[PDB]
RNA sequence: UGCU
DNA sequence: TTAGTATATGTGCTGCCGAAGTTAGCACGCTTTCCACAAGATATATAAAGCCAAGAAATCGAAATACTTTCAAGTTA
DNA sequence: TAACTTGAAAGTATTTCGATTTCTTGGCTTTATATATCTTGTGGAAAGCGTGCTAACTTCGGCAGCACATATACTAA
């Protein structure tokens, strides 16, 4: 038996209810220096999103798309700077910088 | 199918509330109504906002005194219903409706008229209380749709003589929304 | 489904109103849970005069209802003293049982 | 349900 | 061989409750699976606006002090 | 018999402060066209309790059973 674990909620009025069309996404922004560090993934490794989902593991692949599609359909010169660019893949320096991303994102959150 | 009924003959009836008692969500609801409006092509009578507005109007219970609504917010039916479809037809000629959802325009207007006939006593009233005074979920943009509502009130005080000398606001111009 | 389910979609709000709306304007009456199966409980007011109405508003039917011309209950005993008129009656079959 |  | 006795022989009696049939004259009036065919769930512009929830700034509400008023009792006269 | 310098006594005013509102962000919804493929969303056809009252007359009207009696064939003297 329930021993008083829930409490009765006064919800639903029998009248009538809306819509809302909107549930689940609620994104979070990016700011200069993630999107700076974004321009160089997508340098080092190129539009294959499931390297980059796996990369960075504090963001969504959806909104890892998201955002690409928004820099093809507003700022078109830096994607071609980016893929005239070339870095070789690093990963312990990635590591590096994803825990100095850490810090820097505790840091703001402090502030 | 039911929702097609209901408009076939006039009748309002929300699709929120229909999605409510049917248990799906907004999005596939909207995209399988698409879909098979699409594959028949019957006629789909737009929805009259007067039947809207009255449907809505008769959910409130600022009519009866009920023990937990004081007799200060019990305002009259016909009065407030009368003065409800003149804002909601303010707003449809403002192109206010039009593009947006109605039933937030719908609140805003029964708000702005329940303020208005009797400006003393809720003028410190908020749009979060009423809602929660009412029993009615409050809409989102019912808020964006008041203060567009409360400007075009103010620009029809500054096109009245008396008004533009008094040089109201979006919290005084609620006094007035009658006399505009 | 997943989906849980509540009464609240299925509470049936035409029911009691047909069903009230069907016992009381055909008048008859089936009762399975006690067995109860009568006619004629209700009956249109007659609108003839205000006499006819304020009399027929306080009318009795009897359980017998014309089964047979037994003249026991259909005779005046000396029990209705002071509760039932003893002249008020319709003339015609139903005499003694109204 | 009333009427004879 | 014949009188006394047991049985079944159909017969005839009794109740047995029920069986059909009766009661007169008008005007009103759900489950398993099994099954197969096509429909989720999937990239992708794409212009467009409205919506629904974190943040950042703004102003309203008002509370704890700073001025002025006001008495009322007391001073120089 | 007044006049001015007292005191704690109000409003009364303004200045900042809690808080809620308003203003910003994305991102998804939707419009069409087709391009293409996995398992799991279904369509559809089968098939393996429980009462009450009698509504009462008539005159069946049979059979149930039963059951009583006895005529006869078997058996003891
Ligand atoms: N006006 C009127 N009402 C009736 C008539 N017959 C029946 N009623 C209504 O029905 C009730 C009694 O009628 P009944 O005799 O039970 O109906 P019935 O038994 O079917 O009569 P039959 O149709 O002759 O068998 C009365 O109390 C009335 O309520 C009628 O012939 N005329």
């Amino acid at each position: 038996c329930v021993v008083e674990e829930n409490d009765p909620i006064f919800e639903r009025g029998s009248t009538t209810t809306y819509s809302s069309f909107r549930k689940n996404y609620y994104s979070k922004p990016w700011s200069n220096k993630e999107t700076d560090m974004f321009f160089l993934a997508i340098s080092m490794v190129g539009t294959d999103f499931s390297m980059i989902g796996q990369l960075f593991p504090h963001r969504a692949r959806i909104e890892i798309k998201n955002k690409f599609k928004r820099e093809e359909k507003t700022n078109g010169w830096r994607i071609d700077k980016a893929f005239q660019e070339k870095r070789p893949f690093d990963f312990d320096f990635f590591a590096h910088l994803l825990q100095k991303v850490l810090a820097e994102e505790e840091k703001r959150k402090q502030k | 199918c039911v929702l097609i009924t209901c408009r076939q003959h006039n009748w309002p009836l929300t699709m929120g509330a229909i999605c409510t008692l049917l248990y799906a969500d907004l999005d596939v609801f909207s995209s399988t109504y698409m879909q098979i409006v699409k594959l028949l092509g019957l006629d789909v009578p737009s929805l009259c906002l007067a039947e809207l507005v009255k449907t809505y109007c008769s959910s409130f219970k600022l009519f009866q005194a009920s023990p937990s609504v004081p007799a200060k917010y019990v305002e009259d039916k016909e009065k407030m219903l009368s003065r409800t479809m003149q804002l909601v037809e303010l707003a449809n000629e403002t192109w206010l409706v039009t593009g947006r959802h109605p039933l937030p325009v719908i609140t805003a207007a029964t708000f702005l008229a329940w303020q208005s006939l009797q400006p003393a006593d809720r003028l410190s009233c908020s749009l979060a209380r009423f809602c929660k005074l009412a029993n009615v979920d409050l809409p989102y943009p019912a808020s964006s749709r008041l203060q567009e509502l409360l400007a075009v009130l103010l620009r029809m005080a500054e096109q009245l003589a008396w008004l533009r000398v008094l040089r109201l606001d979006k919290r005084s111009v609620v006094k007035h929304i009658g006399d505009l | 489904r997943a989906a849980q389910f509540d009464v609240v979609k299925h509470m049936r709000q035409d029911q009691i109103t047909n069903g009230m709306v069907n016992a009381i304007s055909t008048g008859n009456w089936s009762l399975k849970r006690f067995k109860m199966d009568r006619q004629g409980v209700t009956q249109v007011l007659s609108r003839l005069s205000y006499i006819s109405a304020l009399g027929m508003m306080t009318r009795i039917s009897s359980q017998f209802e014309k089964t047979r011309k037994v003249s026991g209950p259909r005779s005046l005993q000396p029990s209705q003293w002071g509760m039932l008129c003893p002249s008020d009656t319709p003339e015609g079959e139903a005499c003694g049982l109204v």
